[PDB]
């Protein structure tokens, strides 16, 4: 199963992109074509108006959320230069 | 160029046997190894661990379900060394006197995965996870400093104007909320019982290699290798040594790890699914219709209609004939990445072989895990572990030379002096031993030595069994006398 | 002449693999043979069964002392293998391709020791053969018919005048006071599991050869070879054809078997001494001074000096090193007679060995099994067996025709009828099967079918645990809900 | 340890032995010279007049019982054709 | 369901036939055609031959075990004047 | 056994010594020669310089708290009339 502080950064991650005034939408599935899991993360603001969106695929869980979060920070210092 | 003869290295760390030795002598070597493991007092921890369901009928422990991964992992090397010989290939890769210590070093690094979870298992380092977590607050010291640290020790707090002080920080709060059980298990197997195993055993049980303090993104080239934690900051020079010892670069993996891997994704589904029979939840007819539903012709229709005690040792003999081919195969395959170590991928991970281990595990969460018992067990697992944590809490407010002479022997401590008393005498004599080799001038003692505190109160807690801790949490509370 | 592949067959009692077959395919068989063993819910029951303490503590139960029973016997088999291949006379006897099935052997042989004894041991066997003795009185039937028969069945009593139903009667009577724990470990692993093993791993756990109905005088070239029952009457047959499997005249013993005794015999001293430690009893101090006043200068001084969890590793060590060469050259000196299966001795039994083990005994009877809690224990398991006979009483008062109605579907028996819908389902299923197969117009009918209902009533009480059987004995008397 | 069935022969034979109006004295030790356990049997009357008197040695206790319970037996017979 | 005195008479009549001397063969079923429960007693004798057999048929089992213990006290007092 | 109360008094007035920027040293141990219990105090900074020592010397443990609680006091008395 999913390891506990893998979650707990993940957790950190999206508090830290709330708090910069933005919004996270999270989606996940099972693609059986793939033979993978599938979570996409959509990112708003207060108005409620898509930004960026990417959807990653993967086997296991844990490298599923390492990327997820890599993907969150790298978001964040690019718009946290300002804005 | 592969040599096993480089790889499979019988010295020990001290008392070390030294100069030339023959085959009996080395089997001997490895003999004593497997004596000291199977009459350890973790082995007899394991034998009143719960699995999955609440220990009582003839439902597993870990130590049956040990017992299984041994099999399968003991199968599945005789399996690759069967083949090897078949293709004249035993002694160009240096296995031709070697046979022995690789099948005893694999069941015995099958029967070690499990020697130190904590109590209650993935609820237990969940519980310390975010005790420690909400304590330290390790995410506020990505950067250069703050105004706004919420961290509550003095000492860890990171005060701008000082940046060679500060790394240790990040350092030590960034691992202190990382507790895994495979890190703790080479903690215990080396320093907290002292068995002086040898060096391919120990890294045998080194199963990822991220280290606990890491910040950041791990390379592209080993995403899979650095999932999850692999050793303590405590433990950093041994596992140095432990890398000169087998020829390891960093973050590399021992060769063998990847069968034991193996052998611990099977029997993690089946098993599980039969004790769901035993304790009366449900029915053989409704096992065939879930899994039809769910979803093979060969397994599922052989066991379904030879059928028409005595199913599940049919059904698990075909899926073992089915699986321990295709990981020899898959070993044998790969052979030099894996001696390289450099392997960024599973055995078993798109063949039939993951199709029925889905299948098996997604009947498992449908109709086994969602029972409100295991439910139940979990919340209180959590809350117990809280709690002891919370009542331990006054020993960690103390200061130095509080607790300094505290060690030592007080009149001014009862409450505190009574609850170090209660901790046992091994992790104390290891916090000793930790804190004695560090320089008494440096500006770093203080933080070495919460480190070490944290580490002492984190083994206390882990070194229980779900029972001993739940009656320690109500004598604690008044509860019960 | 030595030609061990006469001994070590491979074939089974039911589908049975036919036709040639190289050293992989065998290997294959006993490694499937070790899979059916180990997964086996007999194991998961001896996970749950007292040794000396009361199951609390890190205390030890059945599984893990056989599970150290394994480990020296398949150190002894490495051992007497290597002497074996130094002399060059491994292929001279037939050993070249099958020392792999020779340890598995022997390992599962050490690992299925307990799996028949009763629940509290040997103070459930003394319960039930109390109990069926009271009931039964064999000492009548030694000679010709009395008047004063104290028999409690008609069925069951000598009257004059017939001499060929008299035989069967005196056989009945005697075999049903003699419940031993092997005779009932064959029983359980042929007809109640039904594990289908091979011929070799059947011989392997027959330990004695005295037949459970034998009176008299033993020959004095089998004194002890017979000092114990070896098995039922209800498995006769099935003896003499694995008999004819194995080469093995009447009385006679295979020769692993002896190899599997040695084991039982070291352990058991050395095991239960640590276990006192543990439960806070005495001291290490006070083990020293013990065992130099019942008193060995290598081994004690070694150990005694050496030291000044870790002490009891270093003792064991040079005890095996002292014993296991021992044990190998016995043997092997020895190995003619062990193969034809007539040694009358065992391997360890006047050498600094049995002063080393008869040291340790007898510590350990003086400080150790003296303990009042041992004696209550013991004590309270006698009485929950008899109380459990007594409650089951009324399953054997019935007639032929009551209890053949009550199997086959009442309304004339309620609490009968709930009585025996208590039991298991394997051990009726056992009853309906060996029932089936008796010509149903002999005169011999009635002796049969109460011989087969008290069997079925001792597979019941015998497979229980202890908590198991404590629980239900204050559960059917109405003393807890 | 000793076997019960073993005892309860043992036991058995003494009874039928005492209703014969005979008395049987039991003593046992440990030759630690010879390295086995010794037990002597003396057979007696309602007069307390020896008549029958053997010891046994084995290192085993399950034999030396069977030894012990065969020797009764033959007296038994012995001494039961009458008084 | 069947009251417990009504078994209780039936097992003293069954018990007084079988002290007499007699055997008593107790089958008994239900028929879905004429919507009742059938039970039929043959008497015999230590031999195993037949002498009395009947059958009685009704929808309720109190009146059935009545009519039982009538025909065997019937029976007895029949066959009891002697053999 | 020492009461309460002194215990209390004695960590208050350490606790007013500290939260002066000193720091307070404590030893002890037992005096066989006078058969007494003898406790030494060290004053010190946030430095580490010592200030002022004492040791006191008694049979009963809860005259000397009361003595070291009152030296305690006397010389925050003495330095807190500044620095």
């Amino acid at each position: 199963r999913l390891y506990s502080g893998n979650l707990a950064a993940f957790k950190a991650a999206t508090n830290k992109l709330f708090q910069l005034d933005l919004a996270v939408i999270y989606d996940d599935w099972y693609d059986a074509y793939t033979r993978k899991d599938c979570i996409r993360l959509r990112i708003e603001d207060r108005s409620g108006n898509l930004i960026d969106t990417s959807t990653f695929y993967h086997h296991d869980e844990d490298v599923l959320f390492n990327m997820c979060t890599d993907w969150l920070n790298h978001m964040y210092d690019q718009l946290k230069d300002w804005k | 160029q592969i040599d096993f003869r480089k790889k499979i290295n019988w010295h020990r760390r001290y008392r070390s046997p030294q100069g030339v030795k023959t085959e009996h002598e080395i089997l001997r070597i490895f003999e004593s190894d497997r004596g000291r493991i199977i009459n350890s007092p973790a082995i007899r921890r394991l034998q009143q661990k719960t699995q999955v369901f609440p220990l009582e009928a003839a439902v597993r422990t870990r130590l049956t379900h040990s017992m299984e991964v041994q099999q399968v992992g003991r199968y599945i090397a005789k399996e690759i060394l069967s083949r090897l010989k078949e293709l004249k290939l035993l002694e160009a890769y240096g296995l031709d006197e070697l046979t022995g210590p690789f099948e005893s070093i694999v069941e015995m690094s099958c029967l070690m995965h499990d020697i130190g979870n904590p109590p209650f298992g993935h609820f237990g380092e969940a519980a310390i996870n975010d005790w420690f977590r909400q304590r330290l607050h390790p995410e506020d010291a990505e950067s250069q400093p703050l105004t706004d640290d919420r961290c509550s020790v003095a000492a860890l707090r990171l005060r701008d104007g000082e940046e060679p002080l500060n790394e240790l920080r990040r350092k030590i709060r960034q691992d202190l909320c990382h507790f895994e059980g495979n890190a703790q298990g080479i903690r215990l197997v080396h320093t907290l019982m002292r068995m002086n195993l040898t060096w391919a055993q120990v890294g045998g049980i080194l199963k990822y290699t991220r280290p606990a303090w890491w910040r950041g993104e791990t390379p592209e080239t080993h995403h899979y290798l650095m999932k999850k934690p692999g050793y303590y900051l405590s433990e950093e020079a041994y596992i140095a040594r432990l890398r000169k010892e087998l020829n390891l670069a960093l973050y590399s993996r021992f060769p063998l790890t990847w069968i034991m891997e193996a052998a611990d994704d099977i029997s993690y589904c089946v098993a599980d699914l039969e004790d769901a029979v035993e304790k009366r939840i449900f029915t053989v007819e409704q096992l065939y219709h879930h899994l039809h539903e769910a979803w093979f012709s060969l397994v599922v229709e052989n066991a379904w209609e030879k059928s028409r005690d005595q199913f599940f040792m049919y059904l698990r003999v075909n899926t073992l004939n089915k699986l321990v081919p295709y990981a020899a195969q898959r070993f044998i395959d790969n052979l030099p990445a894996i001696f390289a170590g450099t392997f960024n991928h599973a055995l078993l991970e798109a063949s039939e072989c993951s199709d029925l281990l889905k299948l098996y595990k997604n009947v498992a969460v449908k109709h086994v895990f969602s029972h409100p018992d295991v439910e139940r067990l979990e919340l209180q697992g959590y809350r117990v572990i809280s709690g002891l944590l919370e009542i331990y809490r006054p020993l960690l407010s103390l200061s130095l030379s509080d607790f300094t002479e505290l060690v030592e022997k007080v009149k001014r401590f009862p409450i505190e002096s009574r609850l170090f008393h209660k901790l046992s005498t091994r992790h104390r004599l290891a916090y000793v031993e930790a804190v004695s080799k560090l320089p008494s001038d440096s500006p770093e003692f203080p933080l070495w030595e919460y480190y070490y505190r944290c580490r002492l109160l984190q083994d206390y807690i882990s070194g229980m069994t779900d029972l001993y801790a739940w009656d320690e949490y109500r004598r604690l509370m008044a509860v019960e006398q």
